[PDB]
């Protein structure tokens, strides 16, 4: 309840917090102030980079770990995967582009939309259709967010 | 929008406005007639009948407020056969009690000592109500069966 | 919105955002092509089901402005399972005859919203639904006279 | 009885209770026939 | 021995409790009006032939317990009182027995009846719930397929078993392909486009507003005879920049998918739940131990897990074992002897 | 200089995030700041020292 | 909470690529089972000598 107490708290705090801070992690744990297991992911074989452990350990193990028997709060050593993007200030300004417009792109060409179904909720009597409609997807690989139209 | 001309373009105009319903997803037919109710779920860890009677309560007060037609309707409902189990229940307990008060009678003779085992055990019984309130318990299915076959 | 949609829109950001919680059985969880995701947490048997709704009611808390708009200003609920029922109380028509689509109303515009605050309801489901300004656009109309949905 | 009251599993308070019910139901049987039904063998009986 | 052994287990007695229900499963992407069809047969299948028994009737449409949509329908029977229900004809099991028997004859869909497993639906027995866990990263066809196999390699040896999955059927869908160039040259926002498209077929929460005192919603979408078909994409226009109306067509671009109308997931992991009942002659453990080995039969990055159900009794030979030595000892608190605790234990 | 939270993408079924910062070669020295141009009202890049 | 982390880790091995293998540094487990061991066995040893 002690953890209630704070966490709800909070509650009452979190819209006067900066929209970056809302969408980023926002935690309220129990705290303790040593580990206890320390669980190393290593590779020998098929050699992985220490980059690419990380978001394994982060895409397989972490999210089930974190939720079995109580565990207070596991702190990972690394980072998981991320589309990465690395500007050039250069290319940027050469076709006269600013990070918004990159940014922007992204926002706009990256998204699920919601649209609705063949035979809607309120039909016109006699259809014999029903389908849900599919309209823009999220990106999935790396070069198709290379085909980012700027 | 106002047009060139001075035209006015109201909203009745571009779209058919209808108080509606907020879903169109599901409708309810209660014996072939139009209608629609209240599917109560209960809650975990929750006291069920009463659950169930104060349902009864909150909405016994809104019948003399209802429009022309309104009527209420009760399908599917549990209360009657735990009411059935808790009679059903008790008769056999009687039952017992008599069909017990028989035997003792027609083994030993006297009217005054085939009392004894009669006045016993109910209060045997109202005992154990006694135990299981102060243990947090409740009168259960088996915590009445767990009665009579202990009688 | 659509299955895909909603299973990594709305559905994967709770769950990865759903962690460090006592005493948890499993989650399990359904993405409706109607666009309506169901995740359920169940608690190892006896626990106290009043703090075991807090601590994932407010875990969600840490995943909402992660979720879409379209659904913050959407029902978002966190609530007590009972797999059945056990009172139905239907209600119909007469007299002044009203559409099943007045009864919804009606019936949710009087008694769900007391019926379901009244001794700890765990969870009313309304057969139909309450009333609503409904504004139906005609494609036609609206582009003869030069207009956008927007 | 009250080995078996030892529940487990989701089969809980079904062998608890049922098993509990009829030991409270024997500890009071069994102080009414060490005061009530010998006091009342007593008394009047014969 | 032999009486004890060939003594079939169970947990609890299903009884009459004078209500029961029935549902309704529609084939893939069918709509609202078929089912109500369906569920008018059912109705009043209810309604004539089974008077005696009967009281009430209240089916709805477009809601399931496996979940919502227009492929699904429930109907909630509620009988006479057990009065008024005589025979054993008139309790709950024959009648769900022969209600199931019609319905299975005269439907072109699944419609079946059953009598409430008392108390929630917690632990049956003599049957599992099995999950299918992807635990790599394999797509969602892959793991379809992986439960095909193991749904094909479990009724391909049956001492037998009944296997299902859980409701996914995977219906065709509307795939939109919104070219970006196009729409960018022809002056017109993706962001219009989208909410246009959104708000005309699938509706949006607008804004607020007061009704006889209480706070109402407000939608808009759009008239019904406008979203019915495919081609009703080519009546919507977009306004662009240069002011013009611009033909959905024009940017669009339509396909024919295959997707799932619903996503199961088990633990942060795409999932997919098979419900079976055990063998008719083996029991639970049996049939979940010899599902295990086949499912232990499918490709890399494929698990498996136990659920709610898989989840007499096993505590009954230790809660026995203690009632084997509490006993004994209780024999001797007031019988001492090392003979009389060997006397009531025969 | 600090990168920003975009939007989030699916991998491999898990989703996460989409990180746009810079190269580390443009960013590593004060002088780097100049390497940075912001577009105008008037459509023209403008120097950030300016 | 240990076992049980051990328990949630165990299901994970056998789905994981070539290479990808486990090690323990900083372990708390073998101080505890020691501890029992050490005592129980001076408990035993008390026992004897008495
Ligand atoms: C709704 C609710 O939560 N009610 C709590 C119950 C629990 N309880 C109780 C009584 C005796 C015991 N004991 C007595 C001594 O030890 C054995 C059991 C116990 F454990 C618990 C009681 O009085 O009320």
């Amino acid at each position: 309840i002690a953890q209630v107490q704070v966490q709800n708290k909070l509650q009452l705090a979190m819209p006067l917090l900066p929209q970056e801070v809302q969408q980023q992690g926002v935690s309220v744990e129990k705290s303790s102030s040593s580990f206890l297991m320390v669980v190393g992911v290593i590779n020998t074989d098929g050699t992985m980079t220490q980059e690419d452990i990380s978001d394994y350990v982060a895409a397989n193990m972490k999210d089930a770990i974190s939720r079995t028997s109580g565990v207070g709060d596991v702190q990972l050593f690394g980072s998981q995967y991320a589309m990465r993007i690395w500007m050039n200030p250069n290319e940027l300004n050469k076709f006269q582009l600013t990070p918004v417009d990159v940014i922007t792109a992204i926002k706009a060409q990256n998204a699920q939309v919601a649209a609705g179904q063949l035979g809607g909720t309120p039909p016109v009597k006699g259809q014999q259709l029903n389908a849900s409609i599919i309209a823009q997807t999220r990106l999935t690989s790396t070069e198709e967010f290379g085909k980012i139209l700027l | 929008k106002v047009n060139q001309d001075g035209s006015r373009v109201l909203l009745r105009d571009v779209a058919k406005i209808e108080l509606g319903g907020e879903n169109y997803d599901i409708i309810a037919e209660f014996n072939g007639q139009p209608a629609s109710g209240l599917g109560i779920k209960l809650a975990t860890g929750a006291n069920a009948l009463d659950t169930a009677a104060a349902i009864r309560a909150e909405l016994a007060k809104m019948e003399p407020f209802f429009p022309s037609g309104l009527k209420i309707v009760y399908p599917y409902d549990t209360t009657p056969f735990v009411k059935i189990s808790i009679h059903e229940v008790v008769k056999t307990l009687v039952e017992a009690i008599i069909l017990v008060f028989l035997v003792m009678y027609l083994f030993l003779q006297n009217f005054r000592a085939t009392l004894i085992p009669t006045i016993a055990v109910p209060v045997v019984l109202l005992g154990t109500f006694a135990v299981l309130a102060a243990f947090g318990f409740s009168i259960n299915t088996l915590t009445m069966f767990g009665m009579v076959l202990a009688i | 919105a659509d299955a895909k949609t909603v299973q990594d829109t709305v559905t994967q950001v709770i769950e990865q955002n759903m962690n460090g919680i006592d005493n948890l059985m499993y989650m399990s969880s359904n993405s409706d092509s109607t666009g309506t995701v169901q995740i359920t947490l169940t608690f190892e048997s006896g626990t106290d089901a009043d703090i075991a709704q807090v601590q994932v009611q407010n875990k969600l808390q840490l995943a909402m402005p992660l979720l879409p708009q379209e659904v913050q200003q959407q029902g978002v609920s966190v609530e007590k399972s009972s797999s059945s029922f056990l009172m139905v109380v239907g209600v119909i028509n007469t007299d002044g005859t009203m559409t099943q689509e007045d009864i919804s109303d009606y019936v949710a515009a009087n008694m769900k919203d007391a019926i379901s605050r009244t001794s700890g309801v765990g969870d009313v489901q309304l057969f139909g639904s309450q009333y609503a300004m409904r504004i139906w656009m005609n494609p036609n109309e609206l582009n003869k006279f030069q207009l956008t949905p927007v | 009885f009250v080995p078996m009251a030892f529940f487990g599993g989701s089969t809980g308070a079904i062998y608890r209770q049922f098993s509990i019910t009829i030991v409270s139901a024997m500890a009071l049987s069994v102080l009414v026939a060490l005061i009530l039904t010998p006091a009342l063998c007593a008394t009047m009986l014969k | 021995a032999y009486l004890f052994v060939r003594l079939p287990s169970s947990f609890l007695p299903d009884e009459d409790q004078g209500v029961f229900m029935t549902m309704v499963q529609l084939p893939a992407g069918a709509t609202q009006e078929r089912t109500q069809k369906v569920l008018n047969e059912v109705t009043h299948y209810y309604l004539t032939k089974e008077k005696n028994n009967v009281e009430s009737v209240f089916a709805v449409n477009g809601f399931g317990f496996a979940g919502r949509g227009q492929n699904t329908g429930i109907a909630f029977v509620s009988l006479k009182d057990w009065a008024d229900r005589p025979g054993e004809e008139n309790k709950v099991e024959a009648i769900t027995m022969r209600a199931t028997r019609a319905f299975s004859q005269i439907k072109d869909a699944m419609v079946f009846a059953f009598n409430l497993p008392a108390i929630v639906e917690l632990g049956t027995a003599t049957g599992f719930d099995f999950e299918l866990i992807d635990q790599a990263g394999l797509g969602h066809e892959k793991l379809t397929q992986a439960r095909n196999q193991l749904l094909a390699e479990a009724a391909k040896h049956p001492m037998l078993t009944s296997v299902r999955p859980n409701g996914l059927e995977d219906t065709p869908q509307f795939k939109i392909d919104i070219d970006q160039e196009k729409a960018q040259a022809l002056g017109v926002s993706i962001n219009d486009i989208n909410t246009t498209l959104g708000a005309a077929w699938g509706g949006s929460y607008v804004n607020d507003f007061i009704d006889r005192g209480r706070v109402k919603k407000v939608y808009v979408m759009s008239e019904a005879k406008y979203r019915m078909l495919p081609d009703d994409i080519g009546d919507w226009y977009v306004r662009a920049a240069d002011g013009q109306m611009v033909p959905f067509s024009a940017f669009s671009s339509s396909r024919w998918e295959y997707g799932s109308p619903r996503l199961e997931r088990y633990n942060g992991l795409p999932s997919m739940e098979i419900l079976g009942q055990a063998a008719p002659g083996k029991s639970t453990g049996e049939a979940m131990e010899l599902m295990e080995q086949l499912a232990s039969k499918l490709p890399t990055g494929v698990g498996y897990d136990w659920t709610g159900m898989s989840y007499s009794g096993n505590q009954a030979p230790s809660l026995y074992a203690i009632s084997l030595i509490v006993v004994f000892l209780c024999l001797a608190a007031l019988y001492e002897s090392w003979s009389i605790p060997f006397s009531v234990m025969l």
